[PDB]
RNA sequence: AUGCGA
């Protein structure tokens, strides 16, 4: 997760070679979709992105303290001009190639610095699987627990939609 | 409100691939 | 030590018996390979159709299909091209190597 | 109470430990705050519990 | 596989398994997401195996997700490529895309595999470029007709259709046509596509190829247009950023000078309600005490609430309909955050609007900020503090802040919202059993 | 006031009175405020909004509102709220680095990560309240781009060669208590000794339990391995 | 009117047969527990609510359940009646 | 020669089946088992 | 309908939220089953699920032996369980 | 129960729901060592053996279609319409 | 050939129908004039 | 029409630096197919050498054994990859670490305190013994032959002076380290470049000239050298495109958005590539050259399987 | 220089750990009304 | 936790530089900007890495079990 | 149950 409750599982630990690379001659550890934003408009995220970027050249750490700034002095800015200085886009976006082909993309992409932080739920833990194991004496139905390996319940509303499909051989 | 200011050592920290300060 | 048997198979599924269209799978590949050897591949005039594709990365495997028409054989026409990215590597090394000399 | 961080070091514990908490079982728990009406000054509610204890409640 | 809210039939499908190396991890294409309104935020999916040919026979024949294109609560395609597969595909089909024939038919390649039984040919098929002269030169909408003509079986004719898109034509100028989806025999002869299209495009082009040539062959589609669309977004990719955001000049006038006229309505509309003469004082005492008789009373409350909302709501769509397609920093064809609404990739106008333009009066329950018995809205208000952003109406925009008493009311309705959103689904569950049970 | 709360000056010294500093212009000084008080007070946000005859005092910070967390969460005041509320969520729920004296506690479970970094972009009181002792995550550069394919709606991709280098990298602490007290049982007994006897114990059990019958500190251990003996 | 307010779309189909079971007995027939209870399957109503009263009035009746409501079917575990075992399936045999 | 170090006091010692569980340099009643000169195979990764 | 938190009766047993037959009947607990989260993959079909190999070495088909699926079965065993299409159990006529 | 051939009146179309316990049943069948009255050509997952045997409608099996009276109508699959 | 099959659950079908769209949401409206 | 030979003739290579640590070269009329290939292939198909089985036998250290094994693993070695084969999988740990395909670092420090600083608060390099556990701990093991081959080129890690650990008093670490030859794609700790990255030569268009002090003005726009003015009376020209970064700061203003296209030259790379020590940058490169065509070699040697 | 980072102030903290006061006073203020809640069961008014 | 080998994003072996960079910082008197330009850190990538580094093991040594204290 | 992932 970001700061910003932008929560996300990684889906792939992408090769290097296949990620994009800047003209800095970088290739970004992390990977957000931009189509997030729209729903979510966590904004603040993106000027943390220009202003990590910006504090990591001049090398500095940058107030973010809510209203610190005003609608007459925004921190894009604050930053574009801090970023612009530093020898780096304005709108802080750069030029990136293909990892795959090659070529210069459409646009000029969105690289900045932001503070990822891992979450405790290592969803990692919480596979499991069941084709045999204990059962409860007073069901023979598998029992509860992962710890017991025990079965995940079909509920109400799953027999529900088994009934739907007419999968009754399913369903059995 | 008085806006926060700027950095006083807001300078050029980057160069292209091939660059340096020699050329500054 | 072994002649290669497993690095290129042939796919039946994709192959005319006619005589110019394939698709070859290459294993332990990608777009490394992949996008230099379509590119000097179609440098042939006698390609008309090719390209690659990876089914899945995670599954470090390359399919490369080649249709021609009947002047080219996609054997012949591949290994014209692989004879073209040693030759071509023969280019980078011998300029390389020249302009390290200019020095 | 009164370690200052180089003894509370010294006693193998987190040179800030803010503490407040209590060892049980050696596990660590905290008593919840709790919100509760200010005391001692009149509340003028309208419930109607009030009506629930009985006929003529308002 | 069964996901968590078995809210529907649907949303407990049969998919055909496959093995992947080096995984950890349930794989799960998008397209099936909107399927089970799951989210890779960290949803966890139960994977049932069946052990038995009749389970066998109805996982794969009734349960499969070919089965499941529609929904029986409406019989639109709930099934469609989503977010950036939607943007990839308004980029891919612009009249402005151009492909080489090296380009052309790499990404052919790269979205179908003969040798994967991906076409009902055993050869590729081809098309000539749209310009023969200043170089051979391919658009997208070749791109679709190429993988069309390679998708559906040889014996049959191309699809024929007149469809439209989520974008309107003067996106594109004074004279362009772009909405009009046009297919002849197989071929898109104009317009691009969108969510109108394709992911869940009622009568768009997947609903009428599943019409026309049934299930298999639209999950073929489906399959082939995720291939397509990733490759060109590995070639171009798509970003967004605060280039994408910034306002003109002009448009920060017109925001700000929209903005100025809210000073009147606030008590404008507080002498309407309290039904007082025009331009009455903002501190006549007995307009103060009749607004006094109105906190003690809901329900004139709920007037005066309702009726500085419409007004000011009105100020609202005067900010927008004014800055909007016009006041950006970047237009469309490149501004990425307004495309993604205007595809309808993700977001509305609202979203684009809340961090362009203004948030604008925050409302709970159905009406304006709570007040306090004193009469005060905030610490920072006098009581019965008139003006429009006492009552909660939002000028700041996420692109330039909120101010701190704004800030404290948008907390009110994010909360309130994620209240409804968490007891809705309680008084939900209770609806569908009740009548489950009888109906079974 | 016609209807309102019933009048009076109800003064309040008592204990659990919630408590807050507000300054007061009039002196110019610092002034503690509660909430029954606040109801009826005017107080600025900041001075330049000090309307006229109206407000007698200003908040110090506006700061002063949030709690610690939302303050360490930088522009939260340029987000939608909720997405605050999940960041609470979020670095609350957050493996970071618990402490420094995980070598003497005992635990059921701790996380802790190795690769620890301070924000470059913070709030003023990340530093006043010290949360550099115990840094949480990492400054990574990010693209926000759709590109591979694998990057929609909630999924995420890291660089391969970036775990390889240690990012993320992380720990997690699982505490036992081994009893040989179960029964406890009357107590005509209570020998169960760490150790062996008979020698039939496959001694390949050697490989993981030192002569003591404990585990060699330090050692790998599997599913199915013993912990003792 | 209800579902329009929202612009949501649903079948008219679905609607009309909620209505007709509404009203399956010329009457205003609830979905609750109360119009379960005119229901035949004894079990149907034991595995919605208040199962013992079900419980009560089916065993004061002698009640015989005859094995129709698919929950009912689950508790005895037998083939459910609903689609593929709407039916049975029998088998050709050479005789000679 | 096992070794095992007090948890207040670091003296090490040698505990054996027939002493007192106990760090006779201190007192205290806790003792870390400690870490020895073994081997142990590492994937550096 | 006795005379703080007694020990539960048979209707206690039965009812409640679940009723042994909400609880134990309508729903259960299922053998040949597994739950992870879920990671996108746009590569496959549309139709199929990506597996990763723990549980693709976990979860087994009671495959009757034939003429016709010998050499397949023949092959899994081979393998043994602990590898890809392999088989964890023998189950005899 | 019996419904007379002359009277039969239903749908002259397999079921989709028909078709699969049709393809479940037979595909278990053979792979419980039934007979192939078709040719295995390569083939080894007995349901798709049975869908070839669909598809030349081979299969030996007929649906007992039940009237929620009780009587039914027996039905080859040599005859209904398969799709 | 677009007619609903013998034996499809078309009862259960109706109810996910009307309780999954219901949870997108002077009279009564919505959730509570439904469960009126 | 398209020959190999016609491409030699337009295939150019002009170096701009060339040091032992940093080559950055131009190679002009190339395909970007190529040129990505040579620095994907100097990425992860370039063999390098890096320890990688570490065997602790005692670490009392406040870090953990796993994640300095790890840093151990991070460690680059100054080694030419060349002095070992690669070491196969199939076949028994005795047969697997040789003087032909391994090299063994030996790490056995012990901390101690120092016979007391001064003060107190002296550089634990003044109060303690070992107190920085740098790379320069690590002992080179040589058998045999090996060690006659490496006579004149011992192992040394690339940077001595790596902070490892920091230990105390009493502390001690004992590991043998087991470094093989290993490739970049497989892990990035084998890459043998820090960053072996190519860019597009920036090619400025000017449609209309500007002069005077809008052409000096329009000057600071760009880095200090990308625009040169020789007078502004007459041009404002561009003294090299090569070093601009493409900031795209000129779009703020119209004075010259108007008459001025910026674009590339899809036929320029700018190679930069930095070495991690292990080897010359621009040896790596001639490796990475080597590689594609022995992988060429290698397709046309395999035969075609059915 | 805004938010500036105390580097070597922080780093000679975790050298030299203080001996005389916390830091971040508002770290122990923040559960002061813990703690003082507990010293009144135990020294206060009468005792 | 202690100064990383590498910066994760480019690959330039840092863990050189920590000492002497902290050593510019006291010694030098210097700032972050000059100190970090002096080692060659003209990444961001190599500038974050080191730059936002928190040597965390000197709160941690001090708990070390194995010497009297 | 307390808390929590969705
Ligand atoms: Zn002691
Ligand atoms: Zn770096």
């Amino acid at each position: 997760s970001s700061r910003h409750g932008q929560k996300g599982v990684c889906s792939r630990k992408w090769p290097t070679i296949d990620m994009p690379f800047s003209e800095t001659g970088i290739q970004p550890d992390i990977i957000i979709n931009p189509h997030a934003f729209p729903s979510r408009m966590t904004i603040g995220m993106f000027v943390e992105s220009l202003a990590g970027k910006a504090g990591a050249l001049h090398g500095i750490a940058q107030d973010s303290t809510p209203w610190i700034f005003n609608e007459d002095d925004t921190p894009a800015d604050y930053f574009g001009e801090q970023l612009a200085k530093a020898g780096y886009n304005y709108h802080g976006n750069e030029p990136m190639y293909s990892g795959a082909t090659g070529e210069e993309l459409r646009a000029d992409i969105y690289v900045g610095v932001v503070y990822y932080q891992r979450l405790r739920h290592m969803v990692n833990d919480k596979f499991q699987v069941r084709s045999t194991g204990p059962v409860n004496s007073l069901t023979m139905q598998p029992v509860k627990g992962r710890k017991r390996h025990g079965g995940i319940r079909v509920g109400e509303m799953e027999r529900d939609a088994l009934i739907g499909h007419g999968t009754s051989f399913l369903l059995q | 409100r008085k806006d926060v200011p700027k950095v006083e050592g807001l300078k050029l920290e980057h160069f292209a691939t091939g660059y340096d300060a020699e050329d500054f | 030590e072994e002649p290669d048997r497993e690095k290129i198979k042939l796919l039946t599924q994709a192959t005319s018996e006619d005589g110019t269209s394939a698709s070859f799978q290459i294993v332990e590949e990608d777009h490394t390979l992949g996008n230099a050897l379509r590119y000097v591949i179609m440098k042939n005039p006698d390609v008309e159709f090719c390209g690659y594709s990876i089914p899945h990365p995670s599954e470090n495997l390359l399919n490369i299909r080649i249709q021609t028409y009947g002047e080219t054989t996609a054997v012949d026409a591949l290994q014209k091209g692989l004879k073209d990215l040693m030759d071509l590597c023969d280019v980078v090394e011998s300029k390389f190597t020249e302009k390290i000399k200019s020095m | 109470n009164k370690m200052s961080p180089y003894e509370l070091v010294q006693h193998k514990e987190e040179s800030d430990e803010i503490g407040g908490y209590f060892i049980v079982n050696g596990i660590e728990k905290l008593i919840r705050m709790l919100i509760v009406q200010r005391r001692n000054h009149p509340m003028a509610i309208i419930r109607p519990s009030f009506a629930n204890r009985g006929a003529s409640y308002s | 596989m069964n996901r968590q809210p078995t809210l529907h039939k649907a949303s407990m499908m049969g998919h055909k398994v496959r093995v992947l190396p080096n995984e950890k991890t349930l794989r799960l294409h998008y397209a099936n997401t909107g399927a089970y309104n799951a989210d890779f935020d960290g949803d966890e999916m139960n994977m049932h195996f069946p052990q038995n040919e009749n389970a066998r026979a109805e996982a794969l024949n009734l349960a499969n997700t070919d089965s499941q294109y529609l929904t029986p609560t409406s019989g639109s395609p709930v099934r469609g490529l989503i977010q950036d597969h939607i943007s990839a595909g308004v980029w891919l089909t612009s009249k402005d895309s151009f492909f080489t024939r090296e380009q052309y038919q790499q990404y052919i390649y790269g979205c179908i595999r003969p040798e994967d039984g991906h076409t009902t040919r055993s050869k590729i098929v081809t098309l000539p470029p749209t310009i023969f002269k200043p170089y051979p030169l391919w658009t997208g909408k070749q791109i679709i007709t190429t993988v069309l003509l390679n998708v559906t079986p040889p014996d049959m004719p191309g699809i024929n259709l007149i469809s439209k898109n989520k974008i309107k034509n003067e996106y594109w100028g004074k004279g362009s046509l772009e909405n009009e989806v046009l297919f002849k025999d197989g071929a898109l002869l104009c317009g691009i596509l969108d969510k109108s299209q394709y992911g869940a495009s009622k009568y768009g082009i997947v609903h009428s190829l599943h019409e026309v040539y049934g299930p298999e062959v639209a999950a073929k589609v489906l399959s082939v247009l995720g291939r397509l669309f990733t490759n060109y977004i590995t070639a171009t990719a798509f970003t967004c950023g605060m280039d994408d955001l910034r306002l003109t000049a002009e448009g920060n006038k017109w925001r700000t000078d929209i903005l100025k006229t809210s000073v009147d309505t606030g008590r404008e509309a507080a002498a309407e309600v309290t039904n007082l003469d025009k331009d009455t004082p903002a501190d006549d005492p007995e307009l103060l005490k009749r607004l006094q008789e109105i906190l003690r009373d809901n329900n004139k409350s709920g007037i005066l609430d309702a009726v500085t909302s419409s007004k000011v709501n009105a100020i609202t769509s005067q900010v927008v309909s004014k800055c909007v397609p016009d006041g950006t920093m970047k237009k469309f064809p490149c501004n990425s955050m307004q495309a993604m609404a205007l595809s309808g990739a993700k977001g509305s106008n609202v979203n684009v609007s809340q961090i362009m333009c203004l948030l604008g009066q925050q409302a709970l329950e159905g009406r304006r900020v709570p007040v306090m018995v004193s009469g005060k809205t905030l610490p920072s208000f006098k009581p019965y503090e008139t003006d429009a952003m006492a009552g909660g109406y939002v000028k700041g925009r996420f692109y330039s802040g909120i101010k701190p008493q704004e800030y404290y009311f948008h907390c009110m309705a994010g909360r309130e919202g994620l209240i409804d959103t968490a007891v809705k689904t309680s008084r939900s569950g209770y609806l569908q059993r009740c009548l489950t049970k009888q109906l079974e | 006031s016609t209807r309102g709360q019933y009048p009076g000056l109800y003064l309040f010294g008592g204990h659990s009175r919630m408590l807050r500093p507000v300054r007061y212009l009039p002196l110019d000084k610092e002034d503690i405020v509660g909430p029954f008080e606040q109801v009826y007070m005017n107080i600025a946000v900041t001075p330049q909004e000090i309307q006229n005859n109206v407000h007698t005092h200003v908040e110090f910070t506006p700061t002063n509102i949030l709690s610690i967390l939302a303050n360490l969460t930088p522009f939260s005041d340029f987000n939608q709220s909720p997405r605050n509320m999940y960041q609470c969520q979020m670095g609350k729920q957050t493996m970071g680095t618990p402490g420094v004296a995980l070598c003497h506690r005992s635990d059921n479970k701790l996380y802790r990560l190795q690769t620890g970094q301070t924000p470059i972009v913070k709030a003023n009181l990340y530093d006043d309240y010290g949360m550099d002792n115990f840094p949480n995550g990492f400054n990574a550069v990010v693209a926000v781009i759709s590109y591979t394919g694998y990057d929609m709606d909630d999924a995420m991709i890291i660089n391969k060669s970036a775990d390889e280098r240690g990012f993320g990298y992380g720990t997690m602490y699982k505490t036992e208590k081994v009893d040989l007290a179960l029964n406890r049982n009357r107590g005509d007994p209570i020998t169960q000794h760490f150790g062996f006897g008979n020698d039939e114990w496959p001694k390949e059990w050697l490989e993981k339990l030192d002569e003591d019958g404990l585990p060699y500190i330090g050692t790998y251990v599997e599913e199915g391995d013993p912990i003792c003996a | 009117n209800v579902f329009s307010r929202y612009a949501i779309s649903v079948s008219f189909r679905h609607l009309d047969l909620i209505a007709d079971m509404m009203t399956r007995q010329g009457t205003y027939l609830a979905f609750n527990r109360q119009g379960m209870e005119t229901s035949t399957s004894s079990f149907m109503k034991m595995s919605y609510e208040t199962t013992c009263q079900f419980l009560t009035k089916a065993v004061l009746d002698n009640e015989r359940e005859q094995l129709d409501s698919p929950s009912a079917r689950i508790v005895v575990g037998k083939l459910n009646n609903v689609g593929t075992g709407s039916f049975d399936v029998l088998a050709k045999v050479p005789n000679a | 020669t096992l070794k095992y170090i007090c948890a207040e006091c670091s003296s090490k010692l040698s505990l054996s089946r027939t002493d007192a569980v106990r760090c006779k340099d201190c007192g205290h009643r806790i003792l870390l088992k400690a870490r020895t000169k073994r081997l142990v195979q590492f994937e550096a990764r | 309908k006795a005379q703080k938190v007694p020990i539960p009766g048979v209707k206690q047993a039965l009812e409640k939220k679940e009723g042994l037959f909400r609880k134990h009947m309508m729903g259960k607990r299922v053998n040949y089953a597994a739950r992870s989260v879920i990671s996108p993959d746009p590569n496959i079909e549309t139709n199929e699920i990506g597996v990763p190999p723990v549980f693709a070495v976990k979860l087994t088909y009671p495959e009757p032996v034939t003429a016709y699926n010998i050499a397949e079965l023949r092959q899994a065993v081979i393998n043994g369980p602990d590898k890809w299409p392999g088989a964890t159990q023998i189950q005899n006529e | 129960k019996a419904i007379p051939k002359d009277q039969r009146a239903t749908t002259p179309y397999m079921t989709k729901y028909e078709r699969a316990r049709i393809l479940g049943t037979r595909a278990l069948q053979i792979s419980m060592n039934a007979p192939v009255f078709v040719d295995l050509e390569g083939e080894t997952d007995p349901l798709r053996i049975a869908m070839k045997e669909l598809a030349e409608k081979k299969i030996p099996l007929v649906i007992r279609r039940y009237l929620p009276d009780g009587s039914f109508e027996d039905w080859s699959v040599e005859e209904l319409i398969v799709d | 050939r677009s007619l609903i099959n013998p034996g499809e659950a078309v009862g259960i079908i109706a109810s996910q129908s009307v309780g999954e769209p219901s949870t997108q949401m002077n009279v009564t409206l919505g959730i509570p004039r439904l469960r009126e | 029409e398209w020959n190999v030979e016609k491409f030699k003739k337009d295939f150019e290579v002009n170096i701009s630096s060339l040091d032992a640590r940093e080559a950055n070269f131009d190679l002009i009329n190339i395909d970007t197919s190529i040129a990505n290939a040579f620095r994907r292939i100097m990425i992860s198909e370039v063999p390098s050498v890096a320890a990688e089985y570490v065997y602790f036998f005692n670490n009392t250290s406040v870090i953990q054994d796993e994640v300095l094994a790890h840093r151990i693993g991070l460690v680059p070695l100054k080694v030419d990859p060349d002095m070992l084969t690669w070491v196969d999988s199939n076949l028994p740990d005795d047969e697997k670490f040789t003087d032909e395909n391994t090299i063994v670092l030996s790490l056995n420090v012990k901390c101690t305190r120092n016979p007391d600083a001064p003060k107190g608060s002296t550089d634990p390099k003044e109060l303690y013994n070992n107190a920085h556990v740098y790379a320069r701990d690590l002992k080179f093991e040589p058998q045999g032959r090996q060690s006659t081959t490496f006579a004149d080129c011992p192992v040394v890690p690339a940077d001595p002076d790596i902070l490892l650990a920091k230990l105390r008093p009493g502390q001690e670490i004992s590991l043998k380290a087991h470094c093989i030859l290993g490739i970049g794609g497989d892990h990035a700790k084998f890459s043998p470049v820090s960053t072996a990255s190519y860019r597009l030569l920036p090619q400025i268009n000017i449609l209309q000239p500007i002069k005077g002090e809008s052409a000096r003005r329009f000057q600071k726009c760009f880095p200090p050298g990308v625009i040169g003015i020789d007078e502004g009376s007459d041009e404002a020209y561009v003294k090299d495109a090569r070093k601009d970064t493409v900031s795209r700061e000129v779009l703020r203003y119209e004075e010259f958005a108007d008459k001025v296209k910026l674009g590339r030259v899809r036929n320029h790379f700018i190679f930069n590539v930095e070495s991690a020590g292990a080897m010359t940058p621009e040896e790596i490169f001639f490796k990475s050259v080597r590689i594609l065509k022995n992988k060429a070699e290698y397709l046309k040697n395999c035969p075609i399987t059915q | 220089r805004t938010a500036d980072f105390r580097t070597l102030e922080r780093e000679s903290r975790f050298i030299n750990p203080p001996k005389d006061k916390s830091a971040f006073p508002l770290l122990q203020e923040a559960v002061q009304p813990h703690i003082g809640s507990f010293n009144a069961l135990t020294e206060g008014p009468d005792g | 936790m202690i100064v990383p080998v590498r910066c994760f994003s480019c690959g330039k072996v840092v863990g050189d530089k920590w000492e002497s960079y902290l050593n510019l910082l006291q010694e030098d008197e210097l700032d972050e900007g000059t100190a970090l330009s002096r080692l060659g850190l003209k990444r961001y990538c190599c500038r974050r890495m080191i730059l936002t580094h928190v040597d965390l093991i000197e709160k941690f040594l001090r708990y070390n079990p194995l010497e009297k204290r």
